[PDB]
RNA sequence: GGAAACUCAAAGAGUGCUAUGGUAUGGUGACGGAGUGCGCUGUGAACAGAGAGCAUUUCCGGCAGCAGAGAUUUCAGCUGU
């Protein structure tokens, strides 16, 4: 799987529109890959207390990575802090339906109660639901 | 007294607005639906008499086929509808399997083409451009092997020079030919088995047991440095490419005509021999074959897997090829034609679904591994419908009345009264051999998966 | 367990009535106060045709409940959609029917007439007359199998494939005319009863009974089967009704002298038993059970809540009922009387829930044609009715339970 | 920071149109080639 | 059928939702039924979009319900097993169903936005980014998602360089209208209003400029001309010299009509050089348009540029110290001016004067204006 | 693998994802040529991922004529980078199914990670699309696109012959 | 376990409630002691179960003889639910 | 034979409608989110990334006090349980 095509970024990772390349010959003019504005907010009890504004300023003033590792840090360090008869039923052999029951047991079984034990679920859609009847069919 | 009916009230049951479908409420209740065994045998009945009439599997032939039979093809592993055929007058073709047409053929040698294969050739001075040229070679018993490129209309990304960029050249014949599937190498089987690469005109080296010849010769798809070879003697030979040796040879008793390796499972490959009957190996015991598909009736010429590994397809002598499950040693499908005779090669397509055969009088057909599968794309409805059926013919099997119609089909005569000459030849045998047991003292009870081993180099402990 | 999950998702709900105090027994509630107690679709259901000319009247329900079809005893044979007032064959046959059924649809019935069954199309013209069954007096019709049950004044049971068109099966009985038959629904095997007090299963393989029971005395009135094909009661007209169970063939109720000999029973899809011994017509909930205190009481002496005494009774006091059927997907029960035709509104005596798929009451032409094709497409075969329908994956009750390996053999 | 409260943003109309309301009311409801029969 | 399939992949959670002892199985039984009655319009014939959106009100409906009857029956406010994300997470596949059958209504794309994203911590911000990705797909022309997804990757997150990317994707995608310009430049003029409060911030605790806008504001004139001149006169050019004359007039007038609305909407930054950053839109304007915006007509449009030019020092309050440190510039701007206009120098004159009178003790210091500018 | 799918149109430029492939060798075959007929089964092989509208008449003139002489206009830029991941450019490149083999040129030179193809099947599967059209893109156009087909013509014609009204 | 008014307006949404719908439909309404006593029937005391008629009027299984006021009134009743009181008397 | 129709049925043909699960939602606290590490894309390196994979105890889905956020509900971090 190669990366997807975005648009959050730049495909082809070359200037392509006379916009990019002067917005880049000026950024490499004065370049933004931002270690610097990393640098810069990765400096900032009564720090607790007293710093209500400060810390609300750093906080809007601070940039995705920045904002990152800022949390890794506040992190970590609270990490480091803490821890006759009435039937009569016939029993002759039905001939006529001999030919819908089979005539041994299969191959891989070895008996007819795990042969039939095999046999004895419907995967229809009648009689499952419509996930079973999925997983039963696949 | 609190009273209470049954309120449908006809706006959850038939809907308001006349574009959208009824409502289908469902209860799953067994006394709602009353003849649940029945129900479904009567569907797998259903489903094995129209995969019955649905068989229909020759989908075409390809082209107006050779001049004088086709006994050499070759797919290329990495497109799907590319096919290289040669006759024995010499000539070979490349096919275009889509509008089963010949890209370009080519007068390529005087005598039979004996072996054919297909490459992406590493030069190390030129890039090879197979995104518009294909690649084959092809051995010969007038002792050449030779290289062809083919122009290719697949990818329009460019806009040339197609034929014999090379010609490889032996003292004696050769007999077959297949090529590594990475670093420029290929291996030819002949009066004696060399190595080659596309680079240097000459053997890189000779890699034989003994002073008798090699028949047929196939490389390992994964596990790539593994060949195996078929020499006249009834021999089986395995070889290695690290240790640049053979490993290990078994004798049989009558003669391999093919080998292939299967996709999926990288030490298992199948024989074709001349006893009617394919052999599936284990390379790492070839004291027994893991299985013995026995359905031919004349000596096999060619076996070929599944890409998927499941099943494989053996033609035979008798004008006739048979598709077999792997697991189980009998054909599954047997496919057959008046017009087909003695058919010498065949493959199974790299969609799994399309099997070509190359038989004798000249042409090379395509057929379907699934005869009663149609190749359209399915809504969902229909695919679970066949699904459904797929299931439901699998749990029904063995029930005498749909096994009776599933195991159905037409043979020809010939190999009808074959089989039943053979049935009855096996039977006798077999009642001999039990009046003989009765008698006698030491009878060992041989495995028919060991009876047709006669002796095997590097002994098992 | 997934598929007992579905019981979130089943849409209604059953009716009921319950008495709420002990002063208000269940028996004793009207059908006026029913009919006002209840919506006006259901009392507009609760239909009522007084057709005093001709004879008393077979009722017959189509399998879902669109479609009545009548026959008076004279000649009067009316299919009819009875929830519209759409009637679509009236056929007046001056030789006496009998009795009558749908086959598949109300697009064709089957009618037993003087002598010989007749087939008729959806707006009454003559299909068939069938040269067998010569003396019908009860039909039923088989829907998966698609088959016409017949039995009557001859001591023959025949099945006639309604799709070929060929008689399947011609049983002798032996025992004379068919005094009651009943079709299980869950097995597809038939009761009759005859004029020994015998009831015998069967099935149209065996030319013999399947089982032979001994139910009554005399004659054996009227059989009917639940869905569930776990229960059966049969009237004799010794004035005994007697509840069996049929997967074990014990006897499970024995309610001997009724104050008259029972003429009908009927159980619903909800297992409601509704016996009708002339003008009264009696109904008792849960009375198909094992239970010696769910055996069908009249009153309940001093009180016992260990008596099963009537759910409801209703009285037809001009008249003697001529039969019962309850509508199949509502909580009505159809009673077909000398003049005429009387819906009663039964609470708990339909399933709220259908399955859509099975059969459907609010089901379209295109819907109906194409489940006509489809079930004519997976009709089972006469062959496959036995006396438990799980028998035709297995193996052989013979052909040893072990499988052999060769080496035994 | 309050000059940073006070920037002008980035204005869309998009999450206003997830949030739209309508006012809408409901108004009320030969060939070419055949020859002229005589 | 599908709408068995979506009804019984409901069950898990009110098996739950009976088992956590808050619903019963007559009321659940009824949602079901309701819920029967929204699956099957959803996914039958002739659907609707309305239809999506009324099973998401009642999907929402009956998680609020449980929610309450949650905090009143168990006294907590989740019971931590499937039934309290099974609801949100049915919601989102309504809306995923939704987009992918109708993927036209941006009313509908936008509340499946507005839900992901309200949804909280819950979401992930690239579950967020791939509904992006696909409806920026399916509309690249329509701008307002180009913004919105800009401003969803910088007004929450903070990313720079993918907001930047957005930015040039959509102005790759249709550089034709003059709404996503102002918003490149408006996004550009915050984030190095960022940067120079970030490092004012960081003087006060313990070469890269406004000239990103001014060549973006650049390419921005030279494509709307383009964009222009090519949109209208549109088939072919058969127009003689007159109407060719006529059009890149028209269209000088256009451009120049939205560097006014730049320069409008240009002074309230005034954070960073403000000074500079309108002063070299004065001289990107001040230059030749090849068709004489100085030398011939749009002369009220040089006219209203060298206002601005005068004036560009004098935009200020009352307290006029600037005025009184430069009002000779001003007095030698009306000078220069009048001494080659003919209407347009007592046009400058007057105008300047009401300017600076309606702009402009403190009546006394202020008659000192009166007298100077009379 | 086709794996993309570029129609162009009066409208726009459409790029379709492939879902299924289509068979190969059974390319020829009944089923597989009348399932581009049904649109019940052509709706499980293609997918609308983008569709990018045109400026107006005047940038569908000049796209009809890069289009007709084979050439990548600056529209078809913007939606190919766009659509098409980032693949490599010597080993397996993405693949994009176009009607013209002699536009797969210039896609590959402003796209090197781009292999065309633009034989029998990615024909068929163009022409399924164009057999359909107006069902595929699901209401997301603005005007009726035979409409747009009239104008566009008439505009090609009056330019490729040099119509003056003068 | 509380009731609540929030709580039981969004589960009447929830579950499909009509039943302030009928409660509005039944509410709306298109808005827009005796000359004499005898003194015998006091002291007379009557049977209940001797007749199938008067069978009915018990409201106990144990009541065999009740009192005639008492009596009086349940026949009330009983000819009340016979025939209905119209509305042109009261 | 004929006439009528917001009449009742039985069937045939064609056309229309996203008619779309190639193996169905991102998640039965068995879970999700955040971050890290491995993996992946354009022999080692830095760079640019994708959302398309895999762990595990790194934290959160606990409570307040407090300020902040948007339209009285939800949203966003510090000091301890």
């Amino acid at each position: 799987e190669h990366n997807h095509a975005s648009a959050f970024t730049r495909t082809q990772d070359v200037p392509q529109t006379e916009l990019q390349e002067k917005v880049d010959q000026v950024l490499q003019e004065s370049n933004l890959a931002n270690p610097e504005k990393d640098s810069k907010f990765e400096e900032l009890p009564e720090e607790m207390r007293k710093r209500t504004t400060e810390m609300r300023l750093m906080r809007e003033l601070m940039f995705r990575e920045e904002r990152k590792a800022r949390r890794l840090k506040k992190i970590k360090s609270k990490t480091y802090r803490k821890i006759l008869q009435n039937v009569i039923i016939n029993e002759k052999v039905n001939k006529k339906n001999l030919k819908y029951q089979s005539s041994a047991v299969p191959f891989p079984f070895e008996n007819r109660e795990q042969y039939e034990r095999s046999l004895r679920m419907p995967i229809g859609q009648e009689w499952t639901s419509r996930a079973s009847h999925q997983e039963l069919i696949k | 007294m609190k009273i209470k009916t049954i309120k449908r009230s006809a706006d959850d049951y038939v809907p308001v607005k006349s574009t959208q479908e009824s409502q289908m409420p469902r209860n799953l209740n067994p006394e709602l639906h009353p003849f649940e065994r029945a129900r479904e045998y009567t569907k797998a009945l259903n489903a094995t008499k129209l995969e019955r009439m649905f068989a229909k599997p020759f989908v075409g032939q390809l082209g107006y086929g050779h001049r004088d039979g086709v006994y050499a093809i070759a797919k290329n592993y990495g497109s799907l509808n590319k096919l290289a055929t040669g006759s024995a007058d010499g000539v070979i073709k490349y096919w275009n399997m889509s509008t089963r047409e010949e890209f370009v053929s080519f007068k390529a040698h005087y005598g039979l083409v004996t072996g054919l294969c297909v490459t992406q050739p590493r030069f190390h001075d030129k890039k090879p451009d197979l995104k518009s040229q294909n690649f084959m070679l092809s051995c010969s018993d007038d002792k050449t092997v030779k290289l062809w490129s083919i122009n290719v209309d697949d990818y329009s990304n460019k806009n040339n020079e197609e034929g014999l960029i090379r010609t490889f050249d032996g003292e004696s014949a050769f007999q077959g030919i297949d090529s590594h599937r990475e670093n420029s190498t290929f291996a030819t089987g002949g009066a004696k088995i060399h190595l080659w690469d596309v680079n240097r005109l000459k053997p890189v080296s000779d890699l034989s047991w003994g002073a008798d010849n090699i028949t047929s010769l196939k490389f390992n798809q994964n596990e790539t440095d593994i060949l195996a070879s078929t020499g006249s003697d009834n021999s089986i030979v395995l070889y290695d490419l690290r240790t640049n040796s053979p490993t290990q040879k078994i004798v049989q008793t009558m003669r391999t005509n093919a080998i292939c390796w299967n996709p999926m499972e990288a030490f298992n490959f199948v024989t074709a021999n001349e006893d009617h009957n394919a052999y599936y190996y284990d390379m790492r015991n070839l004291s027994r074959s893991l299985n013995v598909f026995k359905d031919h009736v004349s000596a096999v010429m060619d076996v070929d897997f599944s890409p998927t590994g499941d099943e494989i397809v053996t033609g035979s002598y008798d004008k006739s090829i048979r598709i077999y499950k792997t697991n189980h040693g009998h054909s599954r499908e047997i496919y057959h034609t008046k017009r087909m005779q003695h058919v010498f090669q065949v493959k199974y397509s790299m969609d799994s679904k399309y099997i070509i055969s190359g038989s004798d009088d000249g042409n090379v057909r395509l057929w379907r591994s699934k005869a009663w599968e149609r190749s359209n794309v399915k809504t969902t409805r229909e695919k679970n419908k066949l699904e459904y059926d797929e299931k439901l013919k699998e749990r029904f099997r063995h029930m005498p009345e749909i096994k009776r119609i599933s195991r159905h089909r037409h043979v020809p005569q010939v190999i009808k009264k074959a089989q039943e000459i053979k049935n009855i030849e096996l039977s006798s045998i077999k009642r001999r051999e039990a009046n003989e047991r009765r008698t006698r003292k030491d009878m060992p009870y041989i495995s028919e998966r060991k009876k047709q081993i006669v002796g095997t180099v590097h002994k098992y402990e | 367990s997934s598929a007992a999950a579905t019981d979130y998702l089943l849409p209604e709900s059953n009716g009921y009535l319950e008495p709420e105090n002990e002063l208000e027994k269940t028996f004793k509630v009207q059908q006026s106060e029913i009919k006002s107690s209840v919506d006006v679709s259901t009392a507009n259901k609760a239909l009522d045709l007084s057709l005093k000319e001709f004879g008393p009247y077979h009722i017959k329900y189509a399998k879902n409940g669109t479609h009545l079809l009548i026959t008076g005893r004279k000649g009067h044979v009316a299919s009819m959609d009875w929830r519209k007032g759409q009637l679509r064959a009236e056929l007046f046959l001056n030789e006496t029917c009998h009795s009558a059924t749908y086959l598949q649809n109300e697009q064709y019935f089957a009618v037993a007439q003087k002598k010989y069954t007749f087939i008729y199309d959806h707006e009454g013209t003559e299909l068939h007359r069938l040269k067998q069954h010569i003396e019908a007096r009860h039909l039923d019709f088989l829907p998966y199998h698609y088959l016409l049950v017949t039995a009557g004044e001859t001591g023959w049971l025949k099945y006639h494939d309604v799709s070929t068109g060929q008689l399947v099966s011609e049983l002798r009985t032996k025992a004379g005319p068919t005094m009651a038959m009943a079709q299980n629904p869950w097995n597809a095997v038939m009761h009759l009863g005859h004029s020994n007090g015998t009831v015998s299963l069967w099935s149209p393989s065996m030319p013999e009974p399947l089982v032979k029971l001994l139910s009554a005395r005399g004659p054996v009135n009227s059989i009917a089967i639940d869905r569930s094909g776990y229960y059966m009661a049969t009237t004799g007209a010794d004035r005994s009704m007697k509840i069996w169970d049929i997967r074990n063939f014990k006897q499970l109720h024995s309610v001997e002298s009724l104050p008259t000999p029972g003429t009908n029973v009927s159980i619903s899809d909800t297992g409601l038993l509704a016996l009708s011994r002339g003008p009264h017509v009696t109904l008792w909930k849960d009375a198909l059970k094992l239970s010696g205190d769910s055996k069908p009481c009249f009153g309940s002496m001093g009180g016992n809540p260990h008596r099963n005494t009537p759910y409801m009774s209703h009285l037809f006091a001009g008249n003697k009922v001529e039969n019962l059927g309850f509508v199949p997907f509502e909580d009505l029960l159809g009673v077909g009387h000398q003049t005429g035709i009387t819906n009663l509104i039964v609470p708990g005596a339909g399933e709220a829930n259908y399955d859509a798929l099975e059969l459907n009451p609010f089901e379209t032409k295109k819907q109906r044609q194409e489940q006509e094709v489809r079930t004519l497409l997976n009709k089972l075969p006469a062959d496959t009715i036995t006396l438990d329908p799980n028998s035709i994956g297995s193996v052989d009750k013979r052909s040893s339970t072990i499988r052999l390996n060769a080496k035994d053999l | 920071e309050t000059n940073l409260k006070k920037l002008p943003k980035l204005e869309t109309g998009f999450d206003a149109l997830a949030n739209k309301k309508k006012k809408k009311n409901v108004l009320p409801s030969n060939d070419w080639f055949t020859l002229p029969k005589p | 059928s599908k709408t068995r399939y979506y009804l019984e992949q409901c069950i898990p959670e009110m098996d739950d939702l009976v088992e956590k002892g808050l619903f019963t199985k007559n009321e659940v039984s009824l949602i079901m039924k309701k819920r029967t009655d929204f699956e099957h319009r959803l996914n039958s014939r002739g659907s609707s979009i309305n239809d999506y959106i009324k099973y998401i009100n009642y999907e929402s409906n009956v998680n609020k319900l449980r929610a309450k009857r949650c905090k009143r029956i168990l006294q907590v406010k989740k019971t931590n097993s499937l039934s309290d994300w099974s609801i949100q997470q049915r919601i989102g596949f309504i809306y995923q169903r939704g987009t992918n059958k109708f993927p036209q209504d941006l009313k509908f794309w936008a509340m499946y936005l507005n839900y992901m994203k309200a949804r909280g911590n819950q979401t992930s911000y690239k579950k967020i980014h791939n509904i992006y990705n696909q409806l920026l797909k399916l509309h690249p022309t329509n701008v307002d998602i180009w913004i919105s997804c800009a401003k969803y990757e910088y007004e929450v997150h903070a990313n720079f360089k993918s907001c930047r990317n957005i930015f040039q994707n959509g102005l790759r995608f249709n550089p034709d209208v003059p709404k996503l310009w102002y918003e490149y430049v408006k996004f550009e003029l915050n984030f190095i209003t960022k940067l120079i409060n970030r490092r004012k911030v960081m003087g006060l605790i313990n070469a890269l400029r406004g000239d990103i806008a001014l060549t973006i504001f650049d390419v921005c004139m030279k494509t709307l001309g383009k964009h222009y001149i090519n949109k209208h006169k549109g088939y072919y050019a058969i127009s003689d010299s007159k109407m060719n004359i006529e059009l890149n007039k028209e269209t000088l007038n256009y451009l120049f009509s939205e560097s006014l609305r730049y320069i409008k909407l240009f002074d309230e930054f005034l954070d960073l050089e403000r000074d500079y950053l309108i002063n070299h839109v004065l001289q990107f304007w001040k230059n030749d348009m090849y068709d004489l915006s100085l030398r011939k007509d749009l002369p009220e449009l040089y006219l209203k540029t060298v206002m601005i030019d005068i004036t560009l020092n004098i935009r200020y309050m009352p307290v006029e110290k600037l005025d009184i440190d430069q009002l000779q510039l001003s007095v030698k701007k009306y000078f220069a001016y009048i001494s080659k206009l003919d209407s347009a120098s007592v046009k400058s004159l007057k105008n300047e004067y009401r300017s600076y009178l309606q702009d402009n003790a403190e009546d006394d210091p202020r008659y000192k204006i009166l007298d100077l500018i009379i | 693998p086709i794996e993309y799918l570029l129609f162009e149109e009066p409208t726009g430029y459409a790029v379709f994802k492939v879902k299924l492939q289509q068979d190969d060798i059974g390319s020829r075959l009944k089923e597989v040529q009348e399932q581009i007929n049904d649109f019940g089964a052509f709706t499980k092989l293609i997918e609308l991922v983008s569709f990018a509208p045109f400026k107006g008449a005047a940038e569908a003139l000049e796209n009809a004529n890069d289009i007709s002489e084979g050439l990548v206009s600056e529209s078809l830029k913007a939606i190919l980078d766009l659509n098409l991941p980032k693949a490599s450019s010597k080993k397996k490149n993405i693949t994009l199914a176009i009607s013209d083999k002699n536009l797969g040129p210039s896609i590959k030179e402003e796209f090197p990670y781009v292999d065309c193809i633009s034989n029998e099947l990615a024909q068929d599967l163009i022409r399924g699309v164009r057999l359909h059209g107006e069902k595929l893109f699901k209401g997301l156009q603005s005007g009726d696109l035979e409409r747009a087909q009239l104008g566009l013509g008439h505009a090609y014609s009056r330019a490729k012959v040099k119509f003056s009204v003068q | 376990p509380p009731p609540d008014e929030e709580e039981q307006l969004l589960a009447k949404f929830v579950f499909g409630d009509t039943t302030d719908l009928q409660e509005n439909l039944a509410k709306f309404n298109a808005d827009f002691e005796a000359a004499w006593i005898d003194s015998d029937d006091e002291k007379i005391k009557v049977p209940i179960l001797v007749t199938n008629k008067t069978k009915k009027l018990r409201t106990s299984y144990n009541e065999s003889k009740i009192n005639g006021v008492h009596y009086i009134n349940r026949l009330r009743s009983q000819f009340e639910k016979i025939y209905p009181r119209p509305k042109w008397v009261d």
